[PDB]
């Protein structure tokens, strides 16, 4: 065991981990790839998302060349704190965890030529700005940017280990999304400018499309059924004033409750989503049914309905309202047409 | 006594290299594992995880720690674990975890004369399991705990359950208010990544959700509301205000029942088994309200113009008095046979 | 300084990795506990918070010294220099020592080697609650502690004369419970790493009834009485009695969900569930009573059903209350 | 530069921070004052309050006398960990925060005579037991007690830096209270006795009066409007049975929602508050107005109302109920009297 | 060359006293501050705080760190920051803050040949700002970050914004869903305590709340319910069940609008601008219901015994059809002109 102890002691003898490899000679080049063990839940309200990654970095350090019985030294993570490692950080990250249960989830491997492999298990919570105009039929490209914190591009550059598309790999079973589909990821590289210099940024965009199923069940279907319910009153006799008024008022109250409760999980944006438009038109149809009956009630001459016995020639009885007869067709027809237009508009975006 | 023990223990750590695993550059070190489960709590469908407290014991041999002349298993103060190599075990699906630290770090190191190390930790981990809720609340979930070496491949480390099927204890003493642990099992396998092949131990439980809570909170309130919507079938057809108020209220009540249930669950896009029932009860109370509108329209809309008769208003009411209780029983018969 | 010389001599050659009497006898540790407050009982998580001054006393012959000074009164600085037992709380969900403004720990060493170690702790302790009699339920919430690594052949704990002391209970954060009494026990628990001496304190707690009387019992009772107003309304008022009957049922549905909102989603029937469900039966039957009366008089002794319901319904609810309250307040 | 390094090196050379100053020779005296930079929110649910302070402590340590070109050494808070400091803890303190951003928010100052000034910035969460029988018109004296954890009164005694009243100072712009007023503070000192000895405890009581405005808007006014709404039905004709039934049922159900929504702010205490009594009496008035109509309906003979043309000979028509006429006066008067007695009972006290 | 850098850095830290500020015992050390604001979010009216993420740069000269022979600016591993003196900068209104720590501590050290130190930290801070909600949701808030030295008075340290008004960047790119940053202001002053005068830098943002959300959530539902209540004026006086049910529900629907709004805000003892509207809209629906009770009382109470006429109920109803819409628009005119 002294053979490998003497190698490690020799490597760290006179080693200054405050200095990056090649400091004053060349640019340190860090090869990076990401293995996504789980693409975590997306939070609309916080405009963020969670991602669990094996974050891998590889760079060359000529101070760590060795010759021995082995060609790769697989060491525990406490050796990583003894040498220089890149100061990578996530530009859009919010509160990230480098897991250390039961030990720091890091691996350090040194090959005989000085190449280092340094991976760590991370849980990154990153910002994903969202445009919710098309909500709940919206799609987002959630970014994951990272780079060196202190070293400018004249000192440290990052490159993808393989073809850039193949350097971010998502696990087959690793999906913690509940209402989104991960459609893929685009991987790019760039340069950012700060008050302290120019920095290399490695970018990944995760393309997520929202799954509309929840909002159909909880918002769209209750709205459609309330609108259908409000039009049931067109088939009641015009003398059922307390009955048809309860139809109109209750459906408006239900639409108010649906409208208010439908933005609970969203950020309080100043624009109208696609769902706000749907609830508005559903509100308008429901509101207009009560206005329709009030018009019908305004031309009800008699307070008593047909008794079921007397012939009605053409005592006297009210006739079936012409406004009702037209409403029994126009209201169901205009709502069916609106749904055809509404769903063709957003399901095609 | 204590002079010899202190001399011996100091001898073990002199020249010890914590950077090298046992048998470094040689055969893999075999690490056995026992888990004594203290409790399971906060099984959250909202967060898709469960919280687990356990005593996580690891067993391995480090011949650098063999000592002689002391017929004792040396339980040392747990801070000595910072001076010893220990396996870099981690939980792959672990969202958040900690080692308890009152009154000291809940950690144990016990040496044995031949160099064997017993290393126990008291860990509370919030591990993720994604739950398939299509049969909720009659669903049966399966939540696991992946145990892996991070940096050591199968060439360097080997995992096994110590005691085989008896490696995990305390499962029969867990009380989950909403679930019953039907079964637990232990799996040993290797997992391949881009950096190597790593040993994995997997512990999984099968949680069968209890249904009694949902009978009182969601099923019985829905059945009673659906039954009370049938009262309008016995109300006189003239009483339009009474039957519309009865009809509207039950439709409103079904939404209120659904909103209370809606607010305590994640936003999954599919229809759950509880949604199928509530939608079914909604159709029944909606059709009862549509039944009066049909009765009202037949008497007043078509009366002056002049399987149920469809022209006799009282015939439709008599028909609905039979079909609605019969069909709802048929609906409950089908729904419960499919899900129980 | 003479105290400096004594402190340096004690720690010279001292190995705080080794328990005192490591190969001779078990270390006997005497434990005291002063309860500053038993915090809230969290029924949903099945846990309670407790703030204690936890005191431990043992003997370390390596800490003997001879001088005119009879005891060394020390702060937390030396706590990590000597050996300390690895006491932990076995049902602790989450525990934390205190660190403001400094580590709230005390160390006192006597010339015969006796060590007194005290620290302030806040513990979220697991307490499995059987809520069948809720909200008339009683619990004995435990607090178990033992050594994490040292078995019964190495560490033995022992309650002192004044084992557990409680201060002004009126300042405690027990909103819904009243502290009744405590017991302290000792036992040996066999684990896979050996036999361990486990010390327990049981805090008996009785739930105070007042909140749920205001929150649930009175509202549910009033909705039941509300449904009886229908019996005095004219049977010809079909919309009045149908709306009255059906809105009480809707309201009783809303009260049912509120009553269980503070509980874990246990799948058995508590005393609260029984009361709410029976009140549901009463409001349900009142609507069915009028539907039967309306059908047999208009949509056609049964005609006098209102007079019977005016007596039978108040009497049946009084009778149910008499059985319900007697069984859950004096019976099992 | 090295002149001051040698002073600091000399001060700590042979210094034992395990021993309090004057050990075996005198009682260590610690002067204390608190500057409250903000008086944070009071949590009724947790029965606790937050307070952000500059916790200043001062004591003499002859081991730290020095002679140099300065009379006060204004040192890095790293130095405070090398010397003995009081082990002050808050007796009623819950989870408190020592601020560490961007560095430990502590200052240490050593004067040439050995006097030390040691202040720190703390977020203190302290228990405040509350007696909520008068809620929402309750007042509280939230305590803040502190003292040595380890040193008995024969070893460490605390005193206030200035006159006790002037030793706890609250910043003018620091009020973070939303539903309370900080009337003032009372500053005292005493002895607490434990099983381990007698300890000096320093006490400050902050006097807080709840501001009733939120509960007037959200609880009292909806209750009063509900009671007023229920007495409106006394003015409708006795033949509007569905209309006057909806009046009674709606207001009774509204009071049920008000009662349940009223305690959401409070901890679930087992006694009745002043708000509970107001809601209970409002419930009685609303319930009685419905019981009044049932009595009116019990004496209503004819199912039809006055036709607007026939002269009532004082077919036949029902008369206006005497119960209705009496209730039009009695109910507003008794409820007006109750409000006078209720508010004078609690606002005056 | 790399050996020369290692030797040079070792020489700087040999004999370096981290307990002493630069120019200890002499003129105050001037510290320049830049902030690049990464994001502002979680502006909470409930908690009376906002969360701010920023790159926080401090600039000062430490002559003990001057080095020659290396024509480079030394960027060193951030762990070297624990061996150097840095200002004891703190935020007074800071409630909860942290320096980000993935993958390493988000900290920058860059030495310069003349001894200048650039010390950068990526910080997320939750600072407190009490909000005057009297005009909520048509309110402008002013939330600040108070930067101060804890232990060093103006005799030991001086703060200044490095770059004047260009010291803080990234404010113009901040996008908050509910707010628009009207302006930001930089202030440098001194604050006196009992322990001395301390430098303070204040960074303040003026936040204007977007009202588009509240139109959809609160105002429009309230407006529509109020308009709905006017339908009663077109119903005959004798239809008590219809007009009462219409009047009662609109009064209730106003409560439903208010309770949802109440639940998401702190216990505020004063009347907000949103409260004035809801209480204004509640008066209109209440008076519309009281209008019918007055109409019912005139016909049925004062009828048999024998500005509108106040004796013809039709006149009162027709008067209401004009006055109530007209007054409500007048109320909207006064409300929206006063709060805009
Ligand atoms: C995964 O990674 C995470 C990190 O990412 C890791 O968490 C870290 O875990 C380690 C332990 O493994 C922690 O380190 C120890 O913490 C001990 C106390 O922990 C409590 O307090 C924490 C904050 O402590 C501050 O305040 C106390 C006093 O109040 C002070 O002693 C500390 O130094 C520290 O002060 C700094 O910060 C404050 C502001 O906060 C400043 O004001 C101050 O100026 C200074 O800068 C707190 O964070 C902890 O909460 C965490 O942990 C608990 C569980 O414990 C958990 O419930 C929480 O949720 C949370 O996670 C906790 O409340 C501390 O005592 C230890 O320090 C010892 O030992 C070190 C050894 O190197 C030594 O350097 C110290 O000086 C000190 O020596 C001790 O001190 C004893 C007390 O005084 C004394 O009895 C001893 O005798 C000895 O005394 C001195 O000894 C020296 C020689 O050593 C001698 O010269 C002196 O004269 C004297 O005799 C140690 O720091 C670390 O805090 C955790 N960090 C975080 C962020 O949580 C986690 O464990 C990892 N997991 C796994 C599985 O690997
Ligand atoms: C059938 C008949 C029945 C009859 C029954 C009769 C029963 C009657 C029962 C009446 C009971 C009345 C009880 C009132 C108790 C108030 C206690 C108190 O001090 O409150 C205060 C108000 O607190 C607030 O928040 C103010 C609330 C404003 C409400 C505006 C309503 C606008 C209505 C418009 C209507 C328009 C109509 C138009 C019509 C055309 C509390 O605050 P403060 O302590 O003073 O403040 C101290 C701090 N500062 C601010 C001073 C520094
Ligand atoms: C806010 C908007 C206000 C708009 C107000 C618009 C109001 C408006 O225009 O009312 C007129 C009429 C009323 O219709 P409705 O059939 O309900 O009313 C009949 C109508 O008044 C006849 O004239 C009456 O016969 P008569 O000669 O008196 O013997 C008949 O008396 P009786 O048989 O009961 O004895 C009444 O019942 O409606 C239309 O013509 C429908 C137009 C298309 C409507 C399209 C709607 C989508
Ligand atoms: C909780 C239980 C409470 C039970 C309360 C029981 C209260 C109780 O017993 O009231 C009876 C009486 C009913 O009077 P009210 O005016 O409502 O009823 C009239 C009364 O019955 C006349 O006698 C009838 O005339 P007649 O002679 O038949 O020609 C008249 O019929 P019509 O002329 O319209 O055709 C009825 O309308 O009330 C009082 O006198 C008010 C005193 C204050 C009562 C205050 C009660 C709160
Ligand atoms: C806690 O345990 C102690 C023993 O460790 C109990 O004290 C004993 O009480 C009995 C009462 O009959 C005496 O006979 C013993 O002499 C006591 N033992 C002592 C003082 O060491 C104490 O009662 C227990 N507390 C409980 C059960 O609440
Ligand atoms: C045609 C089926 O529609 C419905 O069941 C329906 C429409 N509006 C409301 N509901 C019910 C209450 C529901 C909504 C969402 C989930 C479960 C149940
Ligand atoms: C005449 C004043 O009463 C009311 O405004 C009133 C009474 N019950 C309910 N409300 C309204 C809905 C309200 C209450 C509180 C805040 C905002 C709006
Ligand atoms: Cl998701
Ligand atoms: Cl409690
Ligand atoms: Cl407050």
């Amino acid at each position: 065991t002294t053979v490998f102890t003497r190698i490690l002691d020799r490597l760290l003898d006179g080693y200054d981990n405050r200095l990056r490899p090649g400091l004053g000679e060349r640019v340190t080049e860090v090869k990076t790839d990401i293995f996504v063990t789980s693409f975590g839940p997306v939070s609309d309200h916080d405009m963020e998302y969670t991602i669990d990654v094996f974050f891998r970095q590889s760079w060359k350090d000529e101070r760590l060349k060795f010759k021995g019985p082995m060609t790769v030294l697989r060491l525990n993570n406490l050796m990583a704190s003894k040498i220089w490692t890149p100061d990578t950080f996530f530009h859009n990250g919010k509160k990230s965890v480098a897991h250390n249960m039961t030990m720091p989830n890091k691996l350090l491997r040194i090959t005989e030529d000085g190449t280092l492999l340094y991976t760590m298990r991370l849980t990154v919570r990153a910002e994903c700005p969202m445009h919710l105009e098309d909500f709940p039929m919206d799609a987002h490209a959630c970014p994951l940017k990272f780079g060196s914190y202190a070293y400018t591009r004249a000192e440290v550059v990052y490159e993808w280990t393989r073809e850039p598309a193949r350097s971010v790999v998502v696990a087959e079973d690793g999906s913690r999304l509940n209402q989104y589909d991960l459609l893929g990821q685009t991987v790019d590289s760039g340069i950012v400018q700060s008050s302290t210099g120019e920095y290399v940024v490695m970018t990944t965009h995760f393309h997520l499309k929202r799954k509309i199923g929840y909002f159909v069940i909880q918002t769209y279907l209750p709205c459609i059924m309330t609108v259908i319910l409000s039009q049931v009153s067109f088939w009641l006799n015009r003398e059922s004033v307390p009955a048809r008024t309860v139809f109109g008022v209750t459906t408006v109250l239900t639409m108010t409750t649906l409208s208010i409760s439908a933005r609970n999980s969203l950020p309080k944006v100043a624009y109208a989503t696609a769902m706000d438009w749907f609830i508005a038109v559903c509100y308008a149809f429901v509101f207009s049914a009560l206005i329709e009956f009030a018009t019908v009630n305004y031309f009800t001459k008699r307070g008593y309905a047909w008794d079921g016995k007397s012939v009605v020639p053409e005592k006297t009885f009210n006739s079936v309202s012409k406004i009702d007869r037209l409403s029994r067709i126009a209201f169901p027809l205009l709502f069916g047409i609106f749904n055809l237009v509404y769903w063709a508009t957003y399901l095609n975006r | 006594n204590m002079s010899f023990v202190k001399e011996t223990v100091d001898k073990l750590l002199k020249g010890y290299d914590i950077r090298l695993r046992p048998d470094f550059g040689g055969p893999p070190v075999c690490v056995g594992m026992n888990i004594d489960i203290a409790s399971i709590d906060m099984v959250s469908e909202v967060n898709m995880d469960y919280t687990l407290t356990m005593y996580f014991q690891q067993y391995w041999r480090d011949k650098r720690l063999a000592y002689s002349g002391i017929p004792l298993n040396l339980t040392l103060d747990n801070r000595v674990a910072d001076q010893l190599w220990v396996p870099d075990t981690y939980f792959l699906n672990d969202k958040k975890s900690f080692v308890h630290g009152v009154t000291v770090k809940n950690r144990m190191i016990r040496l044995h004369p031949d160099g064997t190390v017993l290393y126990g930790l008291r860990i509370t981990t919030t591990a993720a399991c994604m739950m398939d809720l299509r049969r909720y609340p009659l669903d049966e979930q399966n939540c696991t705990l992946e145990i892996e070496s991070y940096g050591y491949t199968t060439d360097d480390i080997e995992f096994y359950w110590r005691g085989g099927d008896k490696a995990v204890t305390g499962v029969e003493r867990i009380e989950l208010p909403q679930f019953s642990i039907v079964e637990h099992r232990l799996v040993s396998r290797n997992v391949v990544f881009a950096t190597g092949a790593y040993p994995r131990l997997s512990l999984s439980f099968r949680l069968k959700r209890n249904i009694g809570y949902f009978i009182l909170q969601t099923y019985m309130p829905s059945i009673l509301i659906t039954i009370l919507s049938w009262v309008s079938f016995w109300i006189n057809y003239d009483a339009s205000a009474a039957r519309v108020a009865l009809g509207i209220t039950t439709v409103l009540t079904m939404t209120t029942i659904n909103t209370h249930l809606r607010e305590t669950l994640p936003k999954i896009p599919y229809v759950k088994a509880i949604d199928m029932y509530l939608m079914g009860c909604f159709v029944f109370v909606f059709l009862a309200l549509l039944e009066y509108a049909f009765v009202n329209y037949i008497f007043f809309g078509r009366g002056p113009q002049r399987i149920p008769d469809l022209t006799d208003v009282n015939a439709i009411d008599r028909w609905s008095r039979i079909v609605f209780p019969f069909t709802f029983s048929l609906f409950n018969l089908v729904y419960w046979l499919y899900y129980v | 300084g003479d105290v400096t010389v004594i402190l340096n001599n004690l720690l010279e050659g001292y190995d705080n990795k080794l328990r005192p009497d490591i190969g001779v006898k078990p270390t006997l540790i005497h434990t005291d506990m002063y309860v500053n407050s038993i915090g809230p009982v969290n029924a949903i998580n099945m846990e309670y918070t407790i703030d204690i001054f936890f005191a431990q006393t043992w003997y370390d012959r390596r800490l003997k010294f001879n001088s005119t000074i009879k005891v060394l009164r020390l702060n937390s600085n030396m706590v990590g220099k000597i050996w300390i037992p690895d006491t932990f709380f076995r049902n602790s969900k989450k525990a934390d020592a205190h660190w403001i403004t400094t580590p709230n720990r005390m160390l006192r060493i006597w010339n015969d080697g006796r060590v007194l170690y005290t620290l302030r702790l806040t513990i979220d302790a697991e307490c499995q609650l059987q809520l069948h009699n809720f909200p008339m339920d009683e619990h004995s919430c435990p607090l178990e502690f033992s050594s994490y690594g040292y078995p019964r052949e190495e560490i033995v704990y022992q309650w002192k004369r004044s084992s557990v002391e409680v201060g002004d209970t009126r300042s405690w954060r027990l909103y819904q419970f009243s502290f009744v009494g405590l017991r302290n026990t000792t036992e040996v628990v066999k684990t896979t790493s050996g036999d361990y001496v486990v010390m327990s304190v049981y805090f008996d707690l009785s739930r105070r009834m007042g909140y749920f009387t205001i929150q649930t019992y009175i509202p549910c009772t009033l909705i039941v009485v509300l449904s009886w107003v229908s019996f005095w309304i004219n049977k010809d008022a079909v919309p009045a009695r149908t709306s009255l009957g059906i809105t009480t049922v809707l309201t009783m549905t809303t009260l049912s969900t509120i009553a269980r909102k503070s509980l874990p989603k246990v799948s058995y029937v508590t005393a609260m569930d029984l009361f709410v469900s029976v009140c549901f039966i009463f409001v349900f039957s009142a609507l069915v009573e009028y539907g039967t009366l309306h059908y047999f008089v208009s949509n056609r002794r049964i005609a006098k059903m209102d007079s019977y319901a005016r007596i039978f319904f108040p009497t049946a609810f009084c009778l149910f209350n008499l059985v319900y309250w007697v069984s859950y307040l004096y019976l099992g």
